[PDB]
């Protein structure tokens, strides 16, 4: 019963609104790829039902695959739509994120460190 | 059996002897606490009640 | 599955202020030995009354707030804070624990105005002026009842009686 | 964690109110002063001896089920 | 300033607290917790024990816009009067066997209970000891 | 109408409100006799946060306070008096 | 970031000062034993409480150190550990800079028991007293670095260190703070040919139990 | 400026180039004489009266005590070599230079070692001689204590050495005092006690008599028998095996002393058992009433054994404690308030007749008029109430008739002594209590409605005015447990004389009187109700 979607979110929204069964069909630890919309719920949805998101990630970073993971994650908040809430809860979740993949974020310095300077 | 406040919600024979008896007059608020200690030796002896010394003392 | 009214009444030291549906308790001991406190204030009586305390009497036949005396009896300067912060009544209500039950308000000297309806004259200087109820105790004896009350012409003297006041109480 | 520790609610058994009962009465005596001076001098134990019994209560006191 | 004069204005408000109607019910509650947080430890806790004699048995009420007058009441009359009254009001029903009759004394004793924490904790009685456990705090019956 | 509140670690921020909800406390939400100033926590000064109304939850105009009645009975020692529930959280119109 | 239980609960919690000023590491008194250790690579370290020698207790207590106590010297850094009987022992600690070694400790002194111990610069110890008087006393001797028996964690045992209560060496009670707690009873007359009816107080706690008449005056 | 009279009385002003404020005071009844001294780098007037007082500057207080000595003749400051800074007073022939090293404080302590916690008084008037009692858990009594260490030398002879026997010798014949070693942990239940006989005018102990390595003492009196003469007859309490927590006693016993050697002994007349630990006993209209466990008993003359001259079994939970008015006894229970029993002569029944409402943890009483009761209690409060006034003697979950606390509030320690006495000859007697933190206190009562008014205004705009550094609330610290009623608090009330001089200015115009005013009007109850 989550709220209505957005154009500004079709990166990633076909999970709930198109027939992408990563579980049926797809590439390994492609459920991950809904995870993103999972993200979405955290960003759009209600505050219980978004922190529910982040709870669950925090437990599944170690596997999801930190290639992908890190991929998913670093553009999500590259784009100019990261609204300030948006901004501090896609923070939130890189910083969960790195507590949980430690020697993970080793590969993906290369990226942070060229999407966190600007 | 005396009509009691206790007793007011018991409904039964024994039961109600029971309570007649247990809440008697127990230990609590004895017989004036009798401790008379007669004269009769001046130095020792004092179980005498309030009616033994009155008994050792009167004849 | 619990103790019965009587087992759950015998066991403890005080079923004086035992209740027969507190015995259905979770636990009657508990609750019992709860109960049993020194001066507390037990639940008031609408427990288990369906009737909310103010349907059944729902017909109220009384005043609503009589005014009190002590602040009615510019609007004043020299009398009323004379009459309402000076001669000021003290509410004397209930002390401690008087809980509101469902209703819980419905539930030798003789006075000058009965002296002067009886056909009675005043106290005179000296002399005998005694009430028709003293000749019956001067000719059969003194109250058994009240053996300390003195009456005049008895065992008090005449000049004692003064105004209303036709006995005093001595006690020893 | 911190919602309402220290008292139960409508059906909370007499032995676990008895506990948050003595676990909330002894942080009153570890605390409190004139409570912790006068339970040394009945004891006779110095403030360290008498403070360390009462933490080693805080276990389980009133008589545990454990 | 209504330490001044409570005494004269205690019935006024005692018959309004009666068993009137349920809108004039919250207006006694209110102006009883207003009056006792303006005469905090003044000295007239005299007419607030007149008052919360029939503040009290206003407790039993299901009107969800209606309770909050009394439990508001009830959170002044425990920072105005001591845990050591109102506690003691509110021991009788701790266990009492109705499953709705302990949802309102519970409630009310953790509404006494957050506030005066430890102000309480030298209120409550002697619970005796059963022979499962200890449930005297005789810790506290010392003679020095 | 029970408003929740977020009663978080109060942090060293001050409190606020708007210019129609000033007056009353953030709890006691009366206007008689403000006693203390009231707090938020670090979640509500935070980026677009900086100086919201406690009870409006839109611009400041003034610090927030708590009503006489509410700070004797030790109800401001809670957490973040912010007024936000599930309705007024931080995804809201 | 670190998580360790203890063989016994510790009462106190003392800091071994680290950085360049010797090592960090926490320095716990459990019940008649002191554990010194530094979380990291290295190892913990117990030393039984040398309890007095031909006592007359119950052997079963375990005595703890009921205060505490420190001083800052260039390198030398002292813990004057209040025990339960009142045997102030200078607990100095040695070790290769970077794991503990050995924790000597010695009877430096017995004072009364220690609710306040401030082991501050420019010889001056603050002993105040759970009960009665408190004390400022001058350490005159060293302290520490004497002919007591230095007694170690390193050295085994099967039977605590009993060293003998030796009497007021390392330290003097410069001033004596005459603190009047803990009264027990107090009853106002003049029992005296004093106008004014005096106080007498009998106040202390056991051995510094004692009664004091209190005249309203200057002395 | 300061001028005394030809008696005690002296006024003195503050200086002005006209004449000022001026107050007086009574140092009496003798040449009031003034000199100056020097003191604490300062100026000081010295007055020579009946009684020597010292008035100084200090603190920001006029400390004016008087001065711990005799009367003399003349004084002057003397600052030479042998007195640096000094006295030289002229008394009738004689010339004594004396210096103090008091700077500040209002009582001169006179100490008195003793053995054991002491837990009782007693008033010896034949005599006037103190009779007190010294008692300890998990302690060692003295032939206890020697015995023990004979044990331990036995013991430690069985080694094999045995070269090492003189060691044990010497350590068995020595004597470490309990002042250097405390105490030994003397067991969980081993209790030790000793009851002493002392004059106040000096050190010498009069008499001691010790008891067992079990036997205990809680309670002592020294009252006189209507059976017996007018021989003054002392009883002490004594517990049995009283192990608490556990609380699990054993028995009690009352010794019944003679008061030998006039005040100087006891002859041990006869031990009175009981199935439970005694806490009090005082004469009730000439008999021992002691309360034992939760039983009140009437004791009279025994020759083998305190006789049961009258019971009562209605204590709460414990009797810790007991009055004596002209006609009822205001037994002070344990676990709750006090009840104002009274006990009938002419039946000789003790029936229990009002008690209180409010659980109070009772640990001192005192009867501050014929009804009016003040008490302490366990966790530092202080309440003193009476019953109501239309209350008949004879007639009766609680008591027919329950009275109400009237004054209670919070104090800061436990009042273990608060005794209605004047603490200064001229002042009206105020309550004195005690403390379990060695802070003495007074509560004194007042007389006119426009200084309570004043007093109440000014605690209301220091509240508000200077908050307590520790963080809480006055009223918090103050009315912790119970709150306050007609009790302003003077720790408070008097602390405006160290603040902010604009708030001291605010506090004064507010108050519609000036700063100077104010401190005169508040040190005005201080000065006519102490020293």
């Amino acid at each position: 019963n989550l709220p209505f979607l957005k154009p500004d979110d079709i990166q990633y929204f076909d999970k709930l609104l198109v027939d992408v069964d990563e579980s049926t069909l797809s590439p390994e630890e492609q459920k991950e790829r809904k995870i993103m919309k999972l993200l979405l719920k955290i960003k759009n949805g209600t505050p219980p039902m978004r922190k529910a998101a982040l709870r669950q990630i925090t437990d599944k970073a170690r596997e999801f695959g930190a290639g992908p993971l890190f991929n998913q994650i670093l553009p999500l908040l590259m784009s100019p739509t990261l609204e300030d809430q948006e901004r501090h809860l896609l923070v939130k979740v890189i910083d969960r994120i790195l507590y949980k993949l430690d020697d993970l974020v080793r590969p993906y310095v290369h990226k942070i460190l060229v999407v966190i300077e600007p | 059996i005396p009509n009691t406040a206790h007793f007011a919600n018991v409904t039964q024979i024994e039961d109600a002897v029971s309570l007649w008896a247990k809440l008697k007059l127990q230990k609590a608020s004895e017989r004036w606490q009798p401790d008379t200690e007669e004269e009769y030796e001046d130095s020792s002896g004092n179980v005498v009640n309030k009616k033994t010394y009155e008994d050792l003392k009167r004849q | 599955n619990r103790f019965t009214v009587a087992e759950l009444k015998q066991l403890v030291a005080r079923p004086d202020v035992v209740e027969m549906h507190d015995v259905t308790a979770q636990d009657p001991k508990l609750l019992v030995h709860l109960k049993a406190t020194r001066n507390s204030v037990p639940v008031p009586r609408h427990w288990c009354f369906k009737r909310k305390y103010l349907q059944g009497k729902r017909g109220i036949e009384k005043p609503p707030f009589e005014l009190p005396d002590f602040i009615k009896r510019d609007i004043d300067y020299q009398k009323l804070h004379d009459a309402f912060f000076k001669w000021q009544t003290k509410p004397k209500l209930t002390i401690h624990g008087d809980l509101y039950y469902e209703g819980k308000e419905f539930e030798g000297d003789l006075s000058d105005e009965l002296r002067i309806s009886l056909g009675m004259p005043v106290g005179p200087n000296a002399h005998k002026v005694p009430p028709p109820w003293l000749i019956a105790m001067q000719r059969y004896g003194p109250p058994p009842s009240y053996p300390n009350l003195k009456i005049p012409g008895l065992n008090s003297p005449i000049p004692p009686l003064y105004g209303d006041v036709f006995g005093t109480n001595a006690a020893e | 964690q911190s919602k309402y520790i220290g008292t139960g609610h409508a059906d909370t058994t007499k032995w676990e109110w008895l506990v948050n009962q003595h676990r909330d009465s002894y942080c009153s005596y570890m605390g409190h002063f004139d409570l912790l001076n006068y339970f040394a001098i009945a004891e006779n134990e110095s403030k360290a001896r008498v403070r360390f019994n009462l933490m080693e209560k805080m276990l389980q006191p009133c008589g545990p089920p454990a | 300033m209504g330490k001044d004069y409570i005494y004269a204005v205690t019935p006024l408000l005692e018959d309004a607290l009666m068993d009137r109607d349920l809108v004039h019910r919250q207006t006694a509650s209110a102006v009883v917790q207003h009056m006792s947080l303006g005469v905090y430890g003044f000295g007239c806790e005299d007419s607030l024990n007149h008052l919360l004699n029939y503040v009290w048995p206003n407790v039993f009420e299901t009107s969800p816009h209606v309770i909050q007058a009394v439990m508001g009441a009830l959170e002044g009359l425990r920072v105005a009067i001591g845990p050591c009254r109102m506690l003691q009001y509110c021991l009788q029903g701790l266990f009492h066997p109705a499953r709705k009759v302990r949802d309102v004394y519970w409630k009310i004793y953790n509404s006494i209970y957050i506030g005066s924490q430890d102000a309480l904790i030298a209120h409550y009685p002697r619970i005796y000891n059963d022979d499962k456990n200890t449930y005297i705090r005789y810790e506290l019956d010392y003679i020095l | 109408p029970d408003l929740i509140f977020c009663r978080k670690q109060a942090g060293v921020a001050i409190g606020r409100l708007c210019e129609k909800c000033d007056g009353k406390c953030v709890i006691c939400d009366s206007y008689v006799r403000p006693c203390t100033l009231v707090r938020i926590c670090d979640e509500c000064n935070y980026g677009s946060y900086q100086g919201r109304c406690v009870i409006c939850g839109g611009p400041g105009v003034s610090d927030a306070y708590y009503c006489k009645e509410c700070t004797i009975q030790e109800k401001d020692r809670d957490g973040c008096p912010k007024i936000v529930n599930l309705g007024s959280s931080k995804t809201d119109l | 970031k670190y998580s360790e239980p203890l063989e016994e609960h510790g009462n106190f919690l003392i800091t071994v000062p680290g950085g360049s000023d010797g090592p960090s590491g926490v320095l716990i008194c459990s019940e008649n034993y002191i554990t010194y250790k530094n979380f990291g690579d290295q190892p913990d370290i117990r030393c039984p409480i040398p309890r007095r020698r031909n006592d007359l207790d119950d052997p079963e207590r375990g005595m703890i150190f009921v205060c505490s106590a420190t001083h800052k010297t260039k390198s030398m850094f002292f813990f004057l550990a209040q025990t339960e009987q009142g045997d102030i022992f200078k607990i100095t600690l040695e070790t290769d800079e970077d794991m503990v070694t050995e924790i000597r400790l010695k009877y430096f002194d017995t004072v009364p028991v220690a609710a306040a111990m401030c082991v501050l610069k420019t010889g001056f110890l603050f002993v105040a007293s759970e009960f009665g008087n408190h004390y400022l006393y001058q350490i005159a001797h060293l302290g520490d670095d004497d002919e007591e028996p230095e007694f170690s964690s390193a050295m085994p045992l099967e039977d605590t260190f009993f060293f003998q209560p030796r009497p007021l060496k390392n330290l003097v009670l410069v001033d004596e703070l005459d603190s009047l707690s803990p009264i027990l009873f107090c009853q106002i007359a003049d029992l005296a040919n004093e106008d004014t009816p005096q106080l007498y107080v009998a106040c202390g706690r056991g051995p510094r139990s004692s009664l004091r008449v209190l005249r309203h005056g200057l002395e | 400026l300061n001028i005394g009279l030809q008696n005690g009385v002296l006024l003195r002003t503050v200086l002005d180039p006209v004449t000022g404020d001026l107050s007086d005071t009574r140092t009496g009844s003798r040449p009031v004489k003034l000199f100056r001294v020097r003191m604490q780098g300062q100026e000081a007037v010295l007055a020579m009266s009946s009684r020597s007082w010292l008035s100084y500057s200090y603190q920001s207080r006029f400390h004016l005590t008087p001065l711990s000595y005799e009367t003399l003749e003349f004084a002057s400051g003397f600052a030479s070599e042998q007195c640096p800074e000094g006295i030289v007073a002229i008394s009738t022939n004689t010339l004594r230079i004396l210096a103090l090293e008091k700077l500040g404080a209002v009582f001169n302590q006179v100490a008195f070692p003793l053995q054991y916690t002491p837990r009782k008084f007693v008033i010896h008037p034949e005599s006037n001689n103190l009779i007190i009692i010294e008692t300890d858990h998990n302690a060692y009594t003295e032939a206890t204590k020697a015995q023990r260490k004979q044990q331990m030398a036995e013991e430690m002879v069985e080694a094999a050495g045995e070269l090492a026997a003189e060691m044990a010798a010497a350590f068995l014949n020595e004597n470490l005092p309990e002042s250097i070693f405390g105490a030994p942990k003397a067991g969980n239940g081993q209790w030790a006690s000793v009851i002493r006989v002392m004059n106040p005018i000096q050190g010498n102990t009069l008499d001691l008599v010790q008891l067992e390595q079990n036997e205990a003492a809680f309670s002592v009196a020294v009252c006189r028998f209507s059976n017996t003469g007018e021989d003054w007859y002392v009883l002490v309490g004594v517990a049995k095996d009283l192990i608490l927590n556990p609380r699990s006693v054993a028995g009690g016993f009352v010794y019944t002393y003679k008061l030998v050697n006039n005040g100087e002994k006891l002859e041990f007349l006869h031990k009175t058992p009981v199935e439970e630990v005694p806490a009090a006993i005082a004469p009730f209209q000439g008999r021992v009433l002691i309360g034992v466990g939760k039983l009140l008993r009437v004791y009279d003359l025994g020759k083998k054994k305190l006789l049961r001259k009258c019971e009562n079994k209605h204590i709460a939970n414990y009797i810790s404690g007991i009055q004596t008015i002209g006609h009822r006894v205001i037994v002070s229970d344990v676990q709750e308030s006090f009840i104002w029993v009274r006990y009938k002569r002419n039946e000789n029944q003790l029936i229990i007749f009002a008690d209180d409402t409010y659980p109070r943890w009772v640990t001192t009483a005192s009867l501050l008029d014929y009804d009016t009761v003040a008490g302490a209690d366990k966790f530092g409060n202080i309440c003193v109430v009476r019953l109501p006034p239309n209350t008949n003697d004879e007639v009766d979950n609680g008591a027919s008739q329950k009275a109400e606390v009237i004054m209670n509030y919070h104090v800061g320690e436990t009042v273990l002594s608060l005794q209605k006495t004047t603490l200064i000859p001229g002042g009206s007697e105020s309550l004195v209590y005690t403390t379990l933190s060695g802070g003495i206190g007074i509560l004194v009562p007042f007389t006119s409605h426009e200084d309570h008014d004043f007093f109440q205004h000014v605690e209301m705009h220091l509240r508000s005015e200077h908050p307590p550094l520790c963080g809480r609330d006055h009223l918090s610290f103050r009315s912790y447990y119970f709150p306050v009623k007609n009790v302003i608090d003077g720790d408070l009330c008097e602390q405006f004389n160290s603040m902010e001089p604009n708030k001291q200015k605010n506090v004064s115009e507010e108050l519609d009187r000036t700063p100077p005013e104010v401190s005169k009007k508040l040190e005005d109850i201080r000065t006519r109700y102490a020293f």
